[PDB]
């Protein structure tokens, strides 16, 4: 079981759509890893096509809460909410695969039929969530908040170097590199 | 000299506490023998099983700039904390890592 | 298995819709935790969107009956019955993550085709359920019952700070390094 | 799992609707519990919304036959047959949670397409089941049978204290001091 | 699991729709029970609402085949195909619960679209099935075959005491004193 | 697991409608039992209706191929290919329960839409399967071949004693 | 389970449709069986009603690659891909049961809506696949390629004796 | 099972379509194989009918990143994504079975209903995907890039020898040595 071997080496692997069950599993694994060793880093690999917003928020809070540093690796794609998780890693330890993309866009939602007051409340909540997402993206990046607001109006796709220039990631891995080995 | 300390049961060294802190030891006949003029050396190779290791599991950019000495020192410290009680390691004057 | 390790430290996850099976599992876990140690804290983590009222009452009664203190922690969202369960923890031990939302509203229910007398009985029952809901909310909060009734008329959403001022939670925990 | 432990200390949950599978499992656990120890009590916790009448009668007969005393606890709710099992426990050891309810009403059933004679036979069986139901309710309750017959004409929901006054239970739990 | 413990004590528990799979499971369990001990008796519990006819014949034949006396215990209900199996046990060991009910009627079946010769063959086979069923009922009961023929024309329902009077069972359990 | 115990002794069940999956399952079971001991006997129990004819021929070949003797016991029913399987065991040890039934009829076929030539080839092929059917029925029975031809035109259902008189089985088990 | 046992007696079943998953399973089993003992033969049992052509090609190349002899046994039926797989065994090891049917026909394909160029490419590819199938059938049998090409125009069914006369198998086995 | 052994001797099967879960499992196995022995080559067997582009890029990146050499074998077929995965192996170690087909074509995608701006953004994205795919094909082959541009306009199917001459396969294996 390769996943167990990855977990024993303190790697949390996220390759499914972000929902309540996945968020609960990720938070439980993060808490267990922090309990095992509050000093060694924890690695998170991201291959998710976005997901819900509440699960994103819970995962982000758990990542920011734990003592050890979090090392995020973009792996494939990070479509809607996975991009925030990639940008939420410990600064300087957020890397990505070469032929990977990072997508960013404003949240999309829909509500069932109801009276006008309920729709107004739902719209207020959705605007609050959008503002929160813009704040989280501005805090963990380099570009100003106005640029984020202008960019997330429509789907924006960034390559590895485009993300590095944007500030979401810090390094782009190319090939396995041996250690110095200088005694 | 205690040679290959890690290959003994992790309870014999419980008897070294009073040696390393009070400089004394009592035999079964009740006589006290002092250790205040001796030099205690304990040799071990704990945390040296990964000297011939190139990299760790998982993706990583660039590489570890620390030489083998620093990584092996950290590994030795971790293994020493794992193997011995804190009160035993709190009495040792010096821990020296051999490159 | 992270969940087994969490249960070994007296931690219970509630991240699924509140129904009969989940309520039974939660109550069984609470009884086991009380039996193994009757005078040590039990932590309940809430990440559920709500559920049926009967299961909510069952879980609330089980939490109240079990004597060790219960610490309720909100991680994602706590809506409807989840808000009541979050507010039902031991005072001074109710916590929420910095970015969380608590949603409260009056109960919603459906009934089948039937005669007028059955509909009247069902209406009386649902009004009783709603009244029990305001009673439960007012008991564990620092807000007058009339304000509770006015607030839960429609969907009311509170952030961590809004919930803390509203009395549902007691602390907003930011990080671990900053105690 | 908690269920295995609670079974080790003689606990049976009833959290699903009453049907052949649940009744059969109840039979198996009750018989095994009696065989392992016929001296200690057996606890049955009900959170059922109702079910079929045949499983009702079978489970009632099994509980009556099993000579160790059986405690019954209503945790979340007890509707129709679940109320009957709640009242079918050992007298003096029937309990309900504070914020619980008990629902009682006459049985509901349907019949398929058929000739008049078959419908008459089915209706006679339905009336016999109903009569057995109010007889079994009056057996384990302190209320007159006429009052039960008039009350179960339509649905009836009672709180824990109302059930205690009606005779369904004996004690209403408050807390563990 | 309680079912394994019941099986260890030589009990076969049957509360499911009789079909081919249930028949084969009963075959395997009965053969294994006979192999492990061909002397000690076997108890079979019936809680089924009916079943097919070929499986009924197979299970009846294999249960009459075994050396050990086959006790039959009925809980809740035993209708149509279940009544024959309940009454086919070893004499003196056919047992029913106080509120158990037994339903008896002629076999009910359908046939597909086909030519008149095929429907005639099927109708003759169905008449033969009904004759075999009434012969089985007469063989294992104390009721004349003419009464069985005039009774199984339509649905008929018997309680525990009525089942005892009809000879299908031997005694009615009340409780373990 | 009673199935495991019965397979351990010598027993194999055929109580499911005959198809490719069940055919291969019985193939593996028979080959395994032959490999474990090539000198004992194998008991096969039939409580299933008919099925695909190709699987019938394959399992007939499998029984006629292995050196251990094959015993057939019929409980409940044995229709179409099941009757041929019951009659295909080694002579002298084909038996059925008193209330068991044996059903035999000509093969039923259903092909998809196609050109004339494809349908003609299919018709010749199904005639070949029919001919194999009466050949198998006759070579394992004491009934004249033309009698089998005229009998399998429509549905033919026989009891245990009727099957014994027909020659498909050898003994009728009442009690040990 | 008897399947694993017959695996250590080095017998591999092919009783399901020949698709990608079954092909990969068979290929892995063949590789492992060659690894365990590179000198003893490997038995392949065929009871499959054909399958995809890519799986045919992969299994054919895998059988042709290894040293250990591929001893192919056919029960019940071997149609389309199964016929080629049976005929692809080592010479002298291709044997089949007496009343077993082998069906051979040209490949059948279906494509979705597309432009003319895509349909032309698909037609060229299916013609190439048919040509390759004829090539393997010719190189693994005794019948000349012209008669094989003429025979696969319409579906052709052969018995064990007919297959032996055709040249696909070596000898017919009835009873050990 | 043979799968575990094939993993033990450092061989990974890719027999299903290229999706998120399959790519994740493949790259996890690649990381574990690199960790256990960073010098022995890793063998990858290609039997997939293509898949998604993101999984393609993920597998390609994790295969180029690992220190040990990658030994790719085309087995059965390798279409679209599988063709790139086969051709991305270590030079001199990319081989195919004798009879096999390698299919290459430009990417095909579907876009949901939306405004014109979203559609043109998606068009730019798919054009970028096609450009990246053709550049990756050109990098790991001797064929000129413009030849690949004109070739991948429609479906292009190559045999083992055609792939060998094209620049995607280094040599063809026939029999074990």
């Amino acid at each position: 079981d390769p996943y167990a071997k990855l977990f024993e080496e303190r790697v949390i692997f996220l390759g499914v759509q972000i929902d309540d069950a996945s968020a609960n599993d990720v938070m439980a694994q993060l808490l267990c890893l922090e309990s095992m060793d509050p000093d060694r880093d924890i690695s998170v690999y991201i291959n998710s096509p976005g997901g819900s917003f509440t699960a994103l928020t819970a995962i982000y809070d758990t990542m920011q809460y734990v003592k050890p540093d979090v090392q995020t690796v973009c792996m494939g794609q990070a479509a809607a909410a996975a991009a925030v998780l990639l940008a939420a890693g410990t600064p300087g330890k957020r890397m990505a695969l070469p032929n990977a993309r990072v997508l960013i866009h404003q949240p999309y939602s829909e509500t069932g039929r109801g009276q006008v007051s309920d729709l107004e409340i739902a719209a207020n909540e959705i605007l609050r969530m959008r503002s929160q997402l813009e704040d989280m993206l501005a805090k963990h990046s380099t570009t100003p908040v106005e640029k984020i607001r202008e960019d997330i109006e429509r789907d924006k796709i960034l390559t590895a170097e485009d993300a590095l220039s944007y500030g979401l990631i810090d390094q782009v891995i190319s090939t396995r590199k041996m250690d110095n080995s200088s005694l | 000299l205690f040679d290959a300390v890690e290959k003994a049961h992790p309870d014999i060294f419980n008897s070294l506490l009073q040696i390393l802190e009070d400089g004394r030891l009592t035999d079964s006949q009740g006589r006290v023998v002092d250790f205040k003029n001796t030099v205690i050396i304990m040799t071990t190779n704990l945390g040296t099983r990964d000297i011939s290791k190139g990299f760790n599991l998982g993706f990583a950019a660039q590489g570890d700039t620390k030489s083998n000495y620093e990584r092996m020192k950290n590994k030795v410290s971790d293994e020493l904390k794992q193997h011995f009680r804190p009160e035993f390691l709190n009495r040792v004057d010096d821990v020296v890592v051999f490159p």
